[PDB]
């Protein structure tokens, strides 16, 4: 496939080939374009917070340190020995200053550096240049109120530049709520489904909940209870979706701070949200402080996904066109009695874990859709993402971002799909900036 | 009994639930323990959960499973969090998951599953201070089919407690599994072990 | 009991069978069903057919291995035939089976295949009208390899009945498997479950 | 590799290369050629009689929908949604007038049209023109005394033509026997190998039988027992074999009605086909009653094949190039007694079913034979299809086709495969009638 | 009993094995077979390697697992060496295992590995001449999970011979397996079946 | 990849890519530049000693039947009927004249010939040339001191001259202990590697023993016991090693004659091995009845493995980038008595077998190198194995090859990809010939 001019995605993003759930080839061109070009989700703060404490996290398909600094600072390193590649690490998190090879017992230190070599001066006398054996580094580390990321790529964008628009949605909850912390460990399944199956489902689908989560909706009794089995719409105005130019969006719903939690957890987190909110809007003003408190299905491009209020986190883990390694995580606000963050966090794996009754809900969506983008009659079908194409906006004077003013819509799809198509028919990023250099008029056509 | 210095690979709580039963080996208790299992994996495999939930299992039920972060056999310092729940359900939520089983809208039960449950090594011990409580430890394969081709074994150690509740009926009231696998490759745990 | 009204799931052909074990648990009877399952499953794991037909399998079996096609959850209107017979043998039929197994023409049994089998969740109770016929129920995991790297594990519920015969022996008289998986992946069905 | 310089097939179909049991990319090649191109069977009017009546089938890899009309006609969807590309049934067989598409609810009639989209007008307004949003249809069904197929080539021929010369040998049992009903659900099993080496056996090997059988032979006494372990050969004129223009074929074993069955079904079959050969001779002469009652083992192409008078009748659904879903069904005379019927049915299971005995004998022989064409030393071996190759004849007075007069013989393979290769060197159906031009010429050299 | 120039599949050695059992079926005997397996079997799960070869293997145990050459059904000529052993064991040569297993520098026990095992179609029966000498058969499917997602599982038939001792602790004499799939598909066999 | 360009091993075999061992690709062109054209392991005259009697082996994926002839002569043919292509022989160990296939019943000869098809006459007639269909034969068949290697390429040297500089150190035990003799069946086992990590680990790496088998050495109380968990470094002069022309090469540790055997054999080993040596002093000189009795860690290229001493004999059976089927075999000397062999094949199959202590201890080091070769971020890295290199010599008065003369190093790992480089850019052995005139100078360059 010639990736310069394949029209994977339409113009202004309103369809998508079939084939780019399911075509192995493209897998591959991904690997390059897109998860060794872009910001990827690593740990938290809360998982590594003492000198010496890491974790493993893959990035695209390889695997990595990740290491609390004696500084503070965090860095980040292949896992794969400078000398005969074995995976250098095999557990999933821990706290060590160094970390030695099992296999010829090459040490290094938790800063990558190759500190030690077994009989160094009898064997390799003064021949081996230490220096030099340092373990492959992740060029770009940064942190998004205490969320770490990593990109290979040295000349992508700050990640806050990244975020671009979707930045200021995210920060009422994720910075002026004081901070949230990541509750791990994570729950780990594998579906059979292709990584941007879930990742478009999270970004900007509101559209199946009622449908897809009947059940979930009817026997839990959560706020969105009503909507069970298309029973109703959501009024005017009940929301709103964004996109933005490096393609992370999301959709709001506003005021649905317990999300999609059971009635035994409502009470009390409307509640800490309401009372928080009220705080906030001296702080921050009555937009941004209802923002804080509305539900925000999010998709950080390329595969980091997220449910704010809900506390759902997600890395959707790339391992082949049809398999995907789902890690999930709960997101809790750090000032919320301990008590209250462990209901959450068990909610959140209940609701959305490996067991989760809502997240089973979304399998067959995920694992069908994907594996027919491998059968010949859909290979060059097009999945439609039109819906509500021609009323959304920019340049807003209260909302940033392309925005679409309806909680339903495809919005956030359109965007998703517009950045990935330039990634994928660019070599590096300032081809992406080239192609994206009118990313909003595009995407607001005809409007 | 165990030594778990000398064998350094047992934990605390192995050593102290393979006490429990090395010692009280009763016949009468093996046997009410055995049929307990078999018709609460019978009642599972049709799909009964209403008369599970109403027969097997205990109002003040605990019904967890477990993910365990892997960790370095020498770890000593990092202590955060090490398991997260799969499920860690009270009576009103194992009713809430059943309902979300019979829904006639949960998309996912139709065609209907095959459930096949295998339950194995069954040992039972009265515990020492509640004469009520009755310890159970099994170990269970469950096989789910469905779809045509989509078929998942799960296994796995339980380690139970059934208490004696009105009527004379032994019912669940703590059921903990430390599930072994630690990535999932069944597509979700959405089965009652 | 089982009200499939408020257990939806459930079929009303499996609220019967487990209507006919939740009752009766007879300490020798059970006994007994688990020194028959566990002697016919040692009998064909080392592939005595001939000796498993004259000691487990009365003259008047009805063996039965179904496949059913999967049909919508709320279907009501389709009724055309739901299963075809992986198996529906009677003992002639069984017959011919052993002498084609045992044939030194059969390609495909060398080298000797290997089997291994095994049964739990074993129940019995005695039927109402004939006294001398036991219902058992049974769960099993059949693995068979062959050729280096061909490795197939089967998995199914058994739906017995086993009469005494003359000699006061229990012998197979009907066996019902209503197989779990709807595509077989493991190359054929060609074992005794 | 390039298919249009390629020779996957010699002159005559005499020897195919190895690789084409093997090659991942071949298999996605076929998917182009073969199976987007060709007729392939869907489903029969007994398994869907009335309107609303649905199965899902494979077409290749991709699934379709195929449901009963209320015109009565039959149309074939792709199950897929329109939309975001969910499968939309995950059932075999049912009976509905539209399907839902679970993921955001979308509403297709049976007649594949978008019929209704949750809450349309508050979301898309009048934007979404669903007339242009139905279900991808089939474009081609069509039956065969009540076996339907389908073809998403508008081009192809029509199944008539399709089946060319074919057709004269099933007419006497589809048709002139009062009709066949197909018996439903088909047992269902994976085997590792490739989807044309069950074709090409059941196309025209009557050599394997003897030897690979020669177990089954012995052990259930079936009219051909007296071949177990090669100890006889049919006797002179003991059947036929005939090949067509689009590749179906098949061989004949004169009189064998009861085919593989076991002495317990022998003398009933055996009755009644003797019965409706008698009052056939009347209306279609000795010839073609007598093909009636004769054992069929035949394979439309690419990749159905059925043994008439044992009732056998398979799809053999590809998944990758060693790796093949079959499907089995029993096909039986709808005048036969309904107990009749069904033993029938048990029968065509219990020997060629997922426990068959005799289709476990074929398992090693397609499944090595398959794997083979994986290794480095084979891919470029001939595997060979030359026995009877110079007594074939075409224009026969009174059996049509290119047809070898005797009962073991590779006649089918020839023309099976050399339409294979003049499709997978072909970039449609015009293509592959210029290379087919001088078919039987070729075959009969 | 076997007549293996009938039975034709049958191997001289599993005829005599189930001789043995097809006459006494003790109940005593049954119940004590069947504790003594899963006690033994939950040390091993729990990895307490020292207390397994402490309370259930006897001094002068051989163990042995076997890996057995595929020849043809009809071979009568070739007669060279049929298997080799994956494991032959004494006493001593189980310690050196035990201790390779507990050594903090056996890497590949880092993060700490998971075993399940699954016992069933236990069958007890004295020695006619050794009355202190109990012949035990059962069957076992062990899981081994390792590494997030390294899944292995083992399937077999065990042959074998318990001992009182002293204490009157019956312990482990003879373990003897013919292991079923020839090549195997689990990365090792360092698992004790 | 284009493989005349591609260079996989930079100059001298110092360092490899490490794609190497986890892309399909190559490992396809592996098929034909490495398997196809060199000799390969089949057999003993052990294993096959009468007329008739056969074994299956495997030839890359290929598989082979190998048939001694009733003139004692041996024969090897594809394992493939010459009709539909089905496999002809099921079993790996047997005694016949002939091989039906069980599709048609076509018969064919132990010396390959087709010599019966059921009903030729009356079928084919006289069509049917038999003599133009007998089973694909291998071209090229040799024994080593009983040992039997296959080859399909005709041009193939010599396998005396393939063995090169490496048949001096294998013969005083192969040839002048009076001969060894294969103890069968193998143990049969799938790992998830490459066949070359094994390969590579048995030809050249005595590095990592101490560290990677650190518990083995301490559990057992072996000859090699102190050196558990480098608490000790073998003194100077404990070793050499070697490599030459096409790829083979060794370890050598002096007077090791017990190997890894546990303390229960060494006394035994130590005396039976001392006894030989001193009756081979006068027939071979001291140096080469010394290398009799010390420890030799071979591959034979590619793919065929062993230890002298502990008699551990291996194959490494490609079956695709990661994964390999590995055959183990004991390897004992003919005049052991009897009670001893049996003890000695045991034994090796404790320790590297199925079950074995030390190989379970190499599986994470293997599998992990291999599969991290497949990963974005280690496709194009670099393997190191530049142990030792600027010391190596080649025609020494004493020890003929590329040797370094020290134990622990990595020159076996130079040669032997030095040798792999030549074989996988070229079309044929006349151009690996032109690729490797200069063979040693290449390897012993800044020497
Ligand atoms: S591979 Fe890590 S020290 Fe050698
Ligand atoms: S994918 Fe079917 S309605 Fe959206
Ligand atoms: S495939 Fe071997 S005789 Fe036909
Ligand atoms: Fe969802
Ligand atoms: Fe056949
Ligand atoms: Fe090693």
């Amino acid at each position: 496939m010639n990736y310069n001019n394949k029209i994977l995605v339409s113009e202004s993003g309103l369809s998508q080939k079939h084939l780019i759930h399911g075509d192995e080839e493209l897998f591959q061109h991904e690997l390059k374009t897109i998860f060794a070009r872009n910001w990827l989700f690593l740990t938290h703060d809360s998982l590594i917070p003492a000198p010496g404490d890491y974790v493993t996290a893959k990035m695209g398909i390889d695997e990595v340190i990740v290491s609390r600094q004696n500084d503070g600072s965090i860095r980040a390193f292949l896992n794969v020995c400078r000398h005969r590649g074995k995976t250098l690490v095999s557990v999933e998190a821990g706290n060590a200053k160094g970390f030695v090879c099992s296999y010829h017992g090459w040490g290094f230190g938790s800063n990558g550096e190759l500190q030690s070599v077994p009989f160094e001066k009898d064997l390799y006398g003064e021949s081996l240049n230490k220096k030099c054996l340092g373990l492959k580094e992740v060029a770009r580390v940064e942190s998004f109120h205490g969320f770490i990321y990593g990109c290979f790529d040295q000349e992508a964008p700050p990640l806050m530049d990244y975020l671009g628009d979707a930045a200021w949605y995210l920060e009422p909850m994720f910075k002026h709520s004081g901070g949230l912390e990541l509750v791990g460990p994570p729950g780990k399944v594998v579906i059979k489904a292709n990584w941007k199956a879930p990742a478009e489902n999270f970004v900007g689908d509101a559209y199946h909940v009622g449908w897809t989560h009947a059940s979930s909706l009817r026997s839990g009794e959560s706020i969105f209870s009503s909507l069970a089995g298309n029973a109703a719409l959501p009024p005017e105005g009940a929301g709103l979706q964004m996109t933005s130019k490096y393609g992370s969006g999301m959709g709001v719903l506003w005021d649905g701070y317990s999300g999609v939690h059971s009635a035994d957890l409502v009470p009390e987190l409307m509640a800490f949200g309401g009372a928080k909110q009220e705080r906030l809007n001296k702080e921050i003003g009555d937009v941004r402080a209802r923002i804080y408190r509305s539900h925000l299905n999010c998709t950080v491009f390329p595969n980091n996904s997220m449910l704010t209020c809900s506390g759902v986190f997600k890395v959707w883990n790339p391992i082949d066109a049809n398999t995907t390694e789902v890690w999930t995580y709960a997101i809790v606000e750090k000032d919320m009695p301990e008590d209250l963050k462990r209901r959450l966090a068990d909610s959140v794996q209940r609701t959305f874990g490996p067991a989760g009754f809502w997240e089973s809900d979304d399998n067959d969506n995920m694992e069908t859709a994907s594996q027919n983008g491998k059968k010949y009659q859909s290979r060059d079908s097009d999945l439609l993402s039109n819906l509500g194409f021609g009323e959304d906006v920019y340049g807003d004077a209260v909302y940033p971002g392309v925005v679409g003013k309806s909680a339903i819509g495809e919005t956030s799809y359109r965007g998703f799909y517009r950045a990935y198509q330039a990634h994928v028919s660019s070599s590096n990023w300032a081809e992406f900036e080239h192609a994206s250099s009118t990313w909003h008029t595009e995407l607001t056509k005809t409007t | 009994m165990i030594n778990i210095q000398e064998d350094k690979l047992v934990s605390a709580h192995d050593a102290e639930e393979i006490l429990r039963f090395f010692n009280c080996h009763d016949s009468a208790l093996q046997q009410e323990a055995t049929t307990l299992l078999t018709q609460e994996a019978h009642l599972l495999d049709i799909q009964a959960y209403r008369a599970w939930l109403e027969h097997c299992v205990g109002s003040e039920v605990q019904y967890q499973v477990i993910s365990r972060e892997l960790r370095a056999a020498s770890e000593r310092r990092y202590k955060l969090n090490e398991a997260m729940n799969v499920y860690n359900e009270n009576f009103q939520q194992l009713k809430v998951r059943v309902e979300h089983q019979l829904d006639p809208q949960n998309w996912g039960n139709s065609p209907k599953l095959r459930f096949t449950r295998f339950i194995t090594n069954v040992q039972a011990a009265m515990d020492v201070n509640d004469k009520e409580l009755l310890h159970i430890r099994s170990n269970v394969i469950l096989h789910r089919a469905r779809r045509g081709n989509q078929v998942d074994v799960f296994y796995a150690a339980r380690e139970d407690k059934w208490k004696r509740g009105e009527g004379g009926v032994r019912k669940l009231v703590q059921r903990f599994v430390d599930y072994p696998e630690r990535i999932l490759q069944t597509h979700n745990l959405m089965v009652f072990l």
